């Protein structure tokens, strides 16, 4: 409002506490934005990694999970994303780093990939990843022979789906 | 013998009604703060251009005041429309949303009341003390593949069971817990017993 | 000139032109001055706060 | 200290990584071990790996019941103002 | 004589600065309720079936 100017400075001083107010509003804003990052990625307590021979039963991961040679350690498809989008005014940081969301979004993925739905309950139990299939092949009314008797077509289709999310970003 | 959540909605609204009450002694650009002040030590002609400013003043105070009490309570209404999600879905049946009412298999949920709100008790199980064990998708027999109805096949190193996936309860592969599709030489990692 | 104001000048990689007395970027903040007995270009930077 | 947030002083930059205690903003926190001001960047969390192959299952013996709380604003209170007498 | 001229500037810039507060509030509470629902999903379809 002043700019480093006493005039305008002591007739401000008339108008009682606006700019305090205007300062916790703001503040309050800016807290809350660390708050909602929290709550969607830190839904982990351990970081979780995935084993290094990777036979997931035809299924293919690897254009999801992270690339050690690309920057801030992000996978091929987190990459096309970061690609793709004075005078009393500041920004602050963000409390997350995006190396330290990508450390979150790989452990979520290396929990999914290796354990099904049981580190979201307790402690991670292992289970071979076709087997984890049929059981969600189950969780739709389908019967476990239909995914063991296709478990090559399935694998393939599924690859197949990855190869064009990536195209068409 | 926690709420913290509870006691942010008492102190913000504490927090606003205490600036505006204390908004009322500035003088916004005349000469006093109090009104009589203005009224017993002037004319109305004179009067009339000192309590402008105060009028202004105010109303812009009350403005401000009505319109971060509109938006809060809105944001009041998220969390009760939520609150009676949960009770509707956590205390009056039983949910498979994960992570809704607790962390952990839900059991069951209790209602108990607070100042300006609500406190639930989830009761959820919790899965421990795992063990290790030789899995496979099918059994091989007389020529057939075999497939468990509910559970899995599991190996304690010289012996094959069914169990169920959430609690160990190893029992012997029958007619009874498994049936049958197809050979067994098309899914990929049958085994003989 | 007239151009009135606070900050550290430092020196620059600006070309002008022979006619042009001082720059200004987007939102029209002067970013740059001539000055009128060198005809070299300089960098304004406001000082530090925070 | 020169953090990504500004220039820090009166604090230790220690080595170590602990959970956040006080944000300090880009990755760094701060906290009162043994005694003094310390500065760190936090930790996410305990590393693991599972014993993920092709032919093995983890089956649970036992289990917990757990219970535990969630807390929620319903209300505020309920106040006017009479414009013209304020 | 500058005061009164003084004052118009202070009124204008007040507004203007609170007008930006109050947009920011209301799109703060738009950008929160997409995030709770991400939260959401990230239980329901990443940590589980729904
Ligand atoms: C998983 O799919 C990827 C394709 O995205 C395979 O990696 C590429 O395969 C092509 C064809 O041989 C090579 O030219 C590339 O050099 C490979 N690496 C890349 C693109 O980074 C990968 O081999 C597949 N995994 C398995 C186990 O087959
Ligand atoms: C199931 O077996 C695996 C593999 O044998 C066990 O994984 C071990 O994990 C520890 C981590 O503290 C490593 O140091 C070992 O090298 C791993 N292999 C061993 C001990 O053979 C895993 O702990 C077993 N799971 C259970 C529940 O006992
Ligand atoms: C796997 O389980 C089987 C059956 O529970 C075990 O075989 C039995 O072991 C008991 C040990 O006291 C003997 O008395 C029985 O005669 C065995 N045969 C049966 C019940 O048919 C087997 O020992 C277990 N294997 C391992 C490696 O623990
Ligand atoms: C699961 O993985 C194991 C080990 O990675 C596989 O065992 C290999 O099988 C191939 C052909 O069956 C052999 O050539 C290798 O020598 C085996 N490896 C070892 C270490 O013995 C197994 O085939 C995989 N598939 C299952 C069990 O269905
Ligand atoms: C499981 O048992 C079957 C027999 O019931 C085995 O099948 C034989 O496999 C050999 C080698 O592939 C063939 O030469 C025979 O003709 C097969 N016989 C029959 C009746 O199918 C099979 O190899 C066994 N597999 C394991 C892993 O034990
Ligand atoms: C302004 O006048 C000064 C002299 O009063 C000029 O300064 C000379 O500038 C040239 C560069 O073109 C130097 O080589 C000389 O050494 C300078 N002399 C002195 C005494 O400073 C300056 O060039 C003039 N500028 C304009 C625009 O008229
Ligand atoms: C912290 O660790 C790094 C290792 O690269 C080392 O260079 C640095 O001196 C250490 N600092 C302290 C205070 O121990």
């Amino acid at each position: 409002i002043c700019g480093d100017s006493t005039e305008c400075s002591n007739l401000l001083l008339q108008y009682g506490s606006f700019c305090t107010q205007l300062n916790r509003a703001l503040t309050g804003i800016a807290v809350e934005q660390d708050k909602n990052t929290q709550e969607v990625f830190a839904q982990v307590k351990q970081i979780y990694k995935t084993p290094p021979i990777k036979d997931f039963g035809g299924f293919n991961f690897s254009q999801i999970l992270p690339d050690p040679s690309k920057p801030s350690k992000r996978s091929f498809i987190e990459d096309l994303l970061f690609n793709k989008v004075f005078n009393g005014l500041t920004v602050l940081p963000p409390l997350l780093t995006d190396e330290m969301i990508a450390q979150y979004t790989s452990a979520l993925l290396a929990g999914t990939i290796t354990s099904g739905w049981t580190f979201g309950a307790g402690a991670a139990l292992q289970i071979p990843f076709a087997m984890q299939m049929a059981y969600r092949f189950n969780g739709i009314g389908v019967t476990q022979n239909v995914l063991y008797e296709n478990q090559k077509l399935i694998a393939n289709q599924f690859n197949s789906a990855i190869g064009k999310i990536q195209d068409s970003l | 013998s926690a709420l913290g959540k509870l006691q942010d909605v008492v102190n913000q609204n504490a927090q606003a009604l205490n600036t505006l009450v204390k908004q009322l002694s500035s003088n916004f650009g005349a000469i006093s703060s109090v009104l009589n002040d203005i009224l017993s030590r002037l004319d109305p002609p004179e009067a009339e251009v000192q309590i402008d400013r105060l009028i202004t003043g105010r109303l812009q105070s009350l403005q401000t005041y009505v319109t971060q009490q509109l938006i809060r309570a809105a944001e009041i209404r998220a969390s009760a429309n939520l609150a009676a999600t949960k009770m509707s879905e956590c205390v009056l049946g039983q949910s498979k949303r994960v992570d809704f009412c607790g962390k952990g298999y839900h059991l069951m949920s209790f209602p108990q009341s607070a100042p300006h709100g609500v406190v639930f008790l989830h009761v959820t199980y919790v899965p421990a003390q795992e063990k290790n064990f030789t899995t496979a998708p099918a059994i091989c027999h007389d020529g057939k593949a075999h497939f468990p109805r509910e559970g899995v096949f599991v190996s304690n190193g010289t012996h094959w069971f069914v169990t169920q996936r959430n609690f160990y309860e190893p029992q012997i592969i029958t007619t009874d817990n498994t049936f049958v599709s197809g050979n067994c030489d098309v899914v990929i990692g049958i085994v003989n017993n | 000139n007239g151009l009135t104001g606070t900050g550290v000048l430092t020196e620059s990689n600006k070309k002008f032109l022979p006619f042009q007395q001082f720059g200004r970027d987007i939102a029209d903040t002067t970013d740059a001055v001539r000055d009128p007995q060198t005809l070299e270009i300089l960098d304004i930077t406001p000082c530090s706060f925070g | 200290f020169q953090t990504r947030a500004g220039c820090l002083i009166g604090a230790e930059h220690v080595n170590n990584s602990y959970e956040c205690d006080i944000p300090i903003g880009a990755g760094i926190c701060a906290s009162y071990q043994t005694q003094s001001i310390i500065a760190y960047t936090m930790s996410l969390g305990a590393e693991n790996s599972v014993a993920y192959s092709n032919n093995s299952i983890a089956i649970p013996t036992n289990f917990t019941i757990s219970v535990t709380t969630e807390i929620l604003p319903v209300s505020m209170t309920k106040t006017s103002v009479d414009c013209t007498m304020y």
